[PDB]
């Protein structure tokens, strides 16, 4: 698969920067992945994104705090499922022929 | 349209008094085939451990019978019934079914 | 897994037709299957002690395919 | 190199890392909690979680099973921060090359390890689930850093310095919890009433070798909190701090050993050529001495639980103390993460003595039995598996060289080509010959 991520990574880079792209369909079906329906092209999305991204703070990162962070990641349904499991088995087990009614809508 | 709804009340902790031993009410619709003479009619059954059966007769076909009332939400609880519309006031032991 | 437990079964089969009945898959050395005296019948559940270990766990992975009078045969390791 | 590519994947790493610690913090909320309490007394300004977060072990609202671990997965997350330190370091400081990407098109190869081999090399947990440690750090090994009587962290050893000690006060009047009662000393008393002369040459010594364990032992039991950044603020302390100790009788204490009157004569002391000498000369002793006394202050709690230790151990009994060391042995070295017929016999041949070898050397009682061992499950393993056919014809020998030479022992036409010189020639050679002719 090098191949196919190296275009997608190659053309993603190109892209971050999306004109090139654009002139290149048109002048040259390899990069099939442009197009929203080729499943590929969500990863795509992706890569630029983070390209895109490594051109926010071209600044430097001077991060105590990376173990606050994490904490605060950490931070940001058993139990559930067995009721409801025990709730089934009583539904299934009460007698259901033990009526005794009173009036009627 | 028009539907019904039913209040049930349960014990002012007078006997429950005397061990997480499936310490809500549970309810099913049955068909008046099977008893312990005549029959053709349902019974909206209601049932919960210590406390004897309750049934409410209908005649009526379908009544409240909705169409996707919730956003397809998938916890069976019991059944489509129960969890689509029942509710069960625990602190004050009242059991409402609509 | 030399041995394995077997349930589901009806009197008329008896020890001779689980000799050949397993052997088929693969020998049994040490048969087992109760007769009880008291009514003189079977429960129908058997152990059974093969030559060494690999017999016994292909044992377990073909064993559990047999039927015994139309009905289900259980065969587990022990 | 597009550097694009580069700066991406370290941010892409960094990311990983800190997914990894995270989840850690996640499923057992202590590994941070612990951290951050030790933290709190050290940096006074850390704001600390609610307590009842802390005794129930949740972080939210789900409370986590409570866990020798702790500290491993701690020296994990402590490795970790250090790559990400140096990801973060490194990293502060087109049609061309999708041609040359067109290089070796025919490669029939999956490639799906990027950030799953990465993913991979920093998450928990062997097969499946037996060690919790990552591939990352798959050596990592607390017992190669924590002695057994220290129990990873819970105690520290301080019989051995009890040793050295006696052979410092040359004498022996001097018993392991009063050996104690005498570390206890180290804001003032360490100074002001000192064991021994603190100009002492065996004491210094002894003092020295003691505080570099105490602090070895207090960053060891800390992995999680900067260790640098608490090095720098004790000597800041000790620089900007430590005619620190005023009276207001005798005024001003030097670690010359003398007070002074009021804080000028302090001052025009500093310069003098005693102050120099003494300043020149035992600075490394004073200093060691004060770190001593801070880290020592950081682990109270630490002191306190060997302290009780002591006591209790010295007041078991012979059966008890030995339990007891057992119960420490174990935690020591348990993993991090758990899952008649007498003339019968020979009349019939059996509990005679022999021998099979080609099985595991292994002993049989009875002939009747080795007889049978010719057929067996572990028996035909052994031929077969070492590449003799299981089959009667090797069902006697047992040593496992002869049946080799046996095996040995267990394991051409004419095509006529039409100068009719080929009645010597082979069919497949005749066949090459068919597609030559």
């Amino acid at each position: 698969s090098a191949f196919d991520l190296d275009v997608v990574k190659l053309t993603a880079q190109f892209v971050a920067r999306r004109q090139f792209l654009t002139q290149l369909m048109q002048k040259e079906y390899q990069f099939d992945f442009l197009r929203p329906q080729h499943s590929l092209f969500n990863y795509f999305t992706k890569l630029v994104e983070q390209y895109t991204k490594i051109l926010i703070p071209p600044s430097k990162l001077k991060k105590r705090e990376v173990l606050d962070q994490v904490c605060y990641r950490v931070e940001w349904r058993k139990k559930e499922e067995e009721e409801k499991e025990k709730e089934r088995v009583a539904y299934a087990q009460i007698d259901w022929h033990d009526f005794v009614v009173v009036e009627t809508v | 349209r028009p539907g019904y709804k039913v209040t049930k009340q349960r014990d002012s902790e007078m006997g429950q008094q005397s061990y997480p031993e499936i310490a809500m009410p549970r309810h099913r619709f049955m068909s008046a085939y099977e008893q312990r003479p005549d029959r053709r009619w349902q019974y909206l059954l209601m049932a919960a451990e210590p406390y004897e059966t309750i049934a409410f007769k209908v005649p009526s076909r379908e009544i409240d019978k909705a169409e996707g009332k919730f956003w397809t939400h998938w916890n069976r609880e019991t059944k489509q019934f129960f969890l689509q519309f029942h509710f069960k006031m625990e602190k004050p032991p009242a059991p409402p079914s609509l | 897994d030399a041995t394995v437990y077997v349930g589901g079964l009806d009197e008329k089969v008896s020890e001779p037709l689980l000799w050949e009945l397993f052997l088929q898959a693969g020998p049994v050395v040490n048969t087992h299957m109760p007769k009880d005296r008291v009514t003189g019948q079977h429960q129908g559940y058997g152990f059974v002690e093969f030559l060494s270990e690999e017999d016994a766990d292909y044992a377990i992975k073909i064993m559990n395919m047999i039927k015994l009078y139309g009905k289900p045969i259980r065969v587990n390791k022990a | 190199e597009t550097i694009l590519e580069q700066q991406r994947r370290y941010h892409e790493e960094k990311e990983r890392l800190m997914d990894v610690m995270a989840k850690e913090m996640l499923t057992k909320k202590s590994t941070l909690r612990d951290q951050i309490n030790s933290d709190h007394r050290t940096r006074a300004m850390q704001d600390r979680y609610m307590e009842v977060s802390g005794n129930l072990r949740d972080l939210y609202d789900d409370k986590d099973g409570l866990r020798a671990e702790f500290y491993n997965r701690l020296k994990q997350i402590k490795e970790f921060h250090r790559k990400h330190p140096n990801e973060i370091c490194v990293p502060m400081s087109l049609k061309a090359r999708e041609n040359p990407s067109e290089e070796a098109q025919n490669l029939v190869e999956f490639t799906d390890e990027e950030g799953y081999g990465r993913y991979l090399d920093l998450h928990d947990c062997i097969n499946l689930k037996a060690s919790e440690k990552l591939d990352y750090i798959t050596y990592l090994s607390i017992f190669d850093q924590l002695f057994d009587i220290p129990k990873e962290r819970k105690n520290a050893e301080y019989k051995r310095y009890l040793e050295m000690l006696l052979e410092y006060l040359q004498d022996y009047t001097d018993r392991v919890k009063p050996l104690q009662d005498q570390n206890e000393l180290f804001f003032e008393k360490k100074w002001e009433n000192g064991t021994f002369p603190g100009w002492p040459k065996e004491t210094s010594s002894a003092l020295t070798h003691a505080g570099a364990h105490l602090d070895l032992s207090a960053f060891s039991s800390w992995e999680e909190l900067a260790s640098l950044g608490l090095d720098r603020l004790k000597s800041a302390l000790l620089a900007l701090g430590l005619g620190t100790l005023e009276e207001r009788a005798q005024r001003l204490f030097s670690t010359k050993s003398l007070e002074s009157l009021d804080t000028s004569l302090f001052a025009k002391n500093p310069k003098s050529k005693g102050t120099k000498r003494d300043t020149e000369r035992n600075k490394d002793i004073a200093f060691l001495e004060a770190q001593i006394y801070e880290y020592v202050e950081i682990l109270g709690e630490q002191r306190h639980l060997t302290h009780e230790n002591v006591q209790r151990k010295q007041a078991r009994t012979g059966e008890e103390r030995e339990e007891e060391e057992e119960e420490q042995i174990s935690e020591s070295e348990s993993e991090d993460e758990e899952n008649i017929p007498y003339w019968l016999y020979k009349l019939h041949g059996l509990n005679i003595n022999y021998n099979c070898e080609i099985c595991g050397n292994y002993t049989y009682r009875g002939p009747k039995a080795f007889q049978r061992h010719f057929a067996e499950w572990r028996h035909a393993h052994g031929m077969r598996c070492l590449g003799i056919p299981n089959t009667a014809h090797f069902a006697n020998v047992t040593q496992i060289e002869d049946a080799v030479s046996l095996w040995a022992k267990l394991k051409d036409t004419e095509e006529e080509y039409e100068d009719s010189s080929g009645n010597v020639v082979n069919k497949k050679t005749y066949e090459d010959l068919k597609r030559q002719g």
